[PDB]
């Protein structure tokens, strides 16, 4: 199968389009599914139609309390080294 | 006669002035030569790699 | 640093790892360049479009709304402003994103904008008219909302000259000229030093070859080598110190993006 | 208890380098071997000195490379403890307004946790939900009055019009309590009467 990055063995190519797992490159990702290796673009998301008018609104009537988590590094090991004893 | 190197060599169609020997790019690498006995000016392009 | 050669190959494989070093860390300044440009642009769950009228208001988005008579879907200010910005061992990967797909996420922000306003960024995208989106956000400024209402055809029209007035502005963008060209110099220069022979008798690793017997060329090739290695381990340090600039810069793109675009600041 | 990747690759960024410098300790630079006992022991001190000094330029360029790479991982690690410092005020001290700042949703609160060399925090959000599409007009006209609402949005549901507050639907009969006046009905455009 032949790509904008190369040439790809062992994998066939599909018309599908999911989420990108293991990223090739140019728009190509690669996945262990249907199984075999193969190629197809990624997909950017779904596709949500808003139905806009000059004249209509959506309020929402609830609401979900959600929570999520976020993780950050701060600090990394103190190292010394000897020069002379190196 | 002297310029040594590796690649493949294909039929040009620029024209170097009736004493220049060999062309270089930008960068400084040779890209093309005149063959001595029949004068014709061939490209150099690199072997395939990756 | 070798290159082709097989003298060079066994002298520059006394010096241990540093070759498994300089590829790991040019590695990791790419796998970071498509992290930069997922956290901007793909900041949004559903590709949104907009609908077939263009009831706005008054309000004139058609120099931003992409053109449908175009293989790349661009707009007409993204198309303005394309058209202003094999070697020895050097390779250059394609992005993971096509530009393509970059300009399809930006159309899906603008379209979610431009009818939900500030819901889709919290959730489920609600619309509402834009003339009363507009009146939403005087409020946010601290302007009372028929201010709005009472002077719509105004505002639209200064909007509308103020687009006008961006075009010709632009038909700057130094910024990015200055990223691409502070690269392309820095890589000319790494090819540059080849042609030198850091004190050897020349800088062709065959003429030192074929003119000098093993135990005499040895002292020549280890000059070049170092040479070599050394023009390598600046251009590499300098990369990572590049790029650690690009990323301060693509996450407060990011930051401008949720707060600017998908919010009232 | 059945994702800290982010902590895993600084703890193990470090370990690659510290044993990639150990691992050049066995390398000689073009010299004779890489034992200073080896060089000692079957070389003349005239002659040790030229396969000595291969080696001690060897190894300082190691060594430099490697403090060059912990100045540069140093300063990104720096950089995330100060967004870390920020989102300790703005998220766990106070309520935050800036969009996707401390969570996604409408922040309400947040809650730290220590981590090995980092920090988890925990945001609460609220995200609406169940919406429903009425039909909206920008004011109200009534006895050549246009009238405006003080902190809502007029929604009709078919036939009757109310005032909500614009995130959670709660509709109440339009009084003069929560509209305003200002103008005559024939300069906006969408009014309605009612
Ligand atoms: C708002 O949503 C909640 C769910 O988040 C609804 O409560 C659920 O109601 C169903 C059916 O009565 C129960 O099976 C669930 O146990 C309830 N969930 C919880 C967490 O108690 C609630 O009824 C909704 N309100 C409205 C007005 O639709
Ligand atoms: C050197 O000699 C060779 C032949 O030995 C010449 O090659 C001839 O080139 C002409 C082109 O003008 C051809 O038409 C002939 O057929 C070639 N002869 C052969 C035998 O191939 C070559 O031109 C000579 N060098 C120069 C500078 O004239
Ligand atoms: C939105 O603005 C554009 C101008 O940028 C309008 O397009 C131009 O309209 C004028 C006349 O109004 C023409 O002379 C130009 O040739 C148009 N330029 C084009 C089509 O590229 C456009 O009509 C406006 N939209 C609406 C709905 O009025
Ligand atoms: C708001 O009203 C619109 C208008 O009908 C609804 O959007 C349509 O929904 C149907 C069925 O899901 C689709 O086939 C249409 O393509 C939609 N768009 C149109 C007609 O422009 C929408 O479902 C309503 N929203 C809510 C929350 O009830
Ligand atoms: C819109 O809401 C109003 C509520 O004020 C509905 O009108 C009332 O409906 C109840 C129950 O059907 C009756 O007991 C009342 O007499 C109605 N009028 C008033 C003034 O309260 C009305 O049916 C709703 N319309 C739609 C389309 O749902
Ligand atoms: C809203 O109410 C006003 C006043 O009740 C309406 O104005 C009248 O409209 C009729 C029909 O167009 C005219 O014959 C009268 O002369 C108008 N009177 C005044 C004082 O303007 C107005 O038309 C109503 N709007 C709608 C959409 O029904
Ligand atoms: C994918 O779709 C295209 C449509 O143009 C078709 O020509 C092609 O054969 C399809 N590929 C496969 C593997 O079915
Ligand atoms: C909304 O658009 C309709 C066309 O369907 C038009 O008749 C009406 O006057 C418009 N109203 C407003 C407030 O723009």
């Amino acid at each position: 199968f032949q790509t904008r990055a190369g040439c790809l063995i062992g994998a066939e190519h599909v018309n599908n389009s999911y989420e990108c797992d293991i990223p090739i490159g140019a728009g190509i990702c690669a996945s262990y599914q249907t199984q075999s290796i193969i190629a197809y673009t990624m997909s950017l998301g779904a596709e949500n139609s808003v139905a806009y008018s000059n004249n209509s609104i959506a309020i929402p009537t609830n609401f979900t309390i959600s929570v999520t988590t976020e993780i950050l590094p701060v600090s990394m090991t103190k190292t010394s080294v000897d020069c002379t004893m190196y | 006669n002297g310029l040594t190197g590796t690649g493949v060599l294909t039929e040009s169609n620029k024209k170097f002035l009736p004493f220049q020997q060999f062309g270089r790019d930008i960068a400084d690498t040779t890209d093309a030569v005149r063959d001595p006995q029949t004068l014709e000016i061939l490209d150099i392009t690199p072997c395939s790699f990756g | 640093i070798c290159g082709d050669s097989t003298e060079c190959s066994n002298l520059l494989l006394q010096y241990g790892s540093f070759c498994t070093q300089l590829n790991r860390a040019l590695t990791g300044i790419a796998v970071e360049q498509d992290k930069n440009t997922q956290e901007v642009f793909a900041q949004v769950k559903q590709i949104y479009k907009t609908p077939p009228i263009k009831d706005f208001g008054g309000f004139n988005f058609s120099q931003i709304l992409p053109d449908p008579s175009k293989p790349s879907k661009r707009s007409p200010i993204e198309d303005l402003l394309f058209n202003k910005v094999k070697f020895n061992g050097l390779t250059v990967l394609p992005p993971l994103l096509t530009d393509e797909m970059i300009a399809q996420y930006t159309s899906a922000l603008l379209a979610g904008t431009i009818t939900s306003g500030w819901t889709f960024g919290a959730g489920p995208a609600l619309q509402i008219p834009f003339p009363m989106q507009m009146a939403y956000r005087f409020n946010g400024i601290g302007v009372t909302q028929n201010v709005l209402y009472e002077n719509q055809k105004l505002i639209a029209n200064q909007f509308n000259s103020a687009i006008g007035k961006i075009q010709d502005s632009l038909s700057a963008l130094g910024k990015l000229q200055d990223v691409v060209n502070q690269n392309a110099q820095a890589l000319n220069t790494l090819v540059k030093q080849l042609s030198s022979n850091f004190g050897a008798i020349s800088s062709v690793l065959n003429d030192i070859l074929s003119r000098l017997d093993p135990p005499e060329a040895e002292v020549q090739i280890d000059r070049l080598i170092t040479g070599r290695l050394q023009s390598l381990q600046t251009y590499v340090t300098q990369q990572l110190i590049r790029a650690a600039e690009i990323r301060a810069s693509a996450n407060l793109a990011a930051t401008k993006m949720s707060e600017c675009v998908l919010g009232q600041s | 208890s059945s994702a800290l990747g982010k902590l895993q690759d600084v703890v193990n960024q470090n370990a690659q380098a510290l044993n990639t410098l150990v691992k050049q300790l066995s390398s000689n630079f073009g010299a004779i071997s890489s034992v200073l006992n080896d060089i000692l022991s079957r070389l003349d001190p005239p002659e040790a000195e030229v396969q000595i000094d291969r080696l001690i330029t060897g190894r300082l360029q190691s060594l430099q490379t490697y403090v060059t790479q912990q100045l540069i991982r140093a300063a990104e690690i720096r950089a995330s403890a100060n967004l870390a410092a920020t989102k300790m005020s703005e998220c766990v001290l106070g309520q935050s307004k800036r969009v996707d700042f401390c969570g996604k949703g409408y922040h309400l609160m947040s809650f730290p946790q220590s981590a090995p060399h980092g920090v988890v925090f925990l945001h609460v959000t609220y995200v609406p939900a169940q919406e429903k599409n009425f039909t909206t007009a920008p004011a109200i006209c009534h006895d050549g009055k246009a009238h405006f609402p003080r902190e809502g949005v007029f929604v009709s549901n078919g036939t009757h019009w109310f005032v909500t507050q614009r995130n959670f639907y709660e509709p109440q009969i339009i009084t003069t309590d929560n509209t305003f006046v200002s103008g005559n009905c024939d300069v906006v455009i969408g009014i309605v009467n009612n």
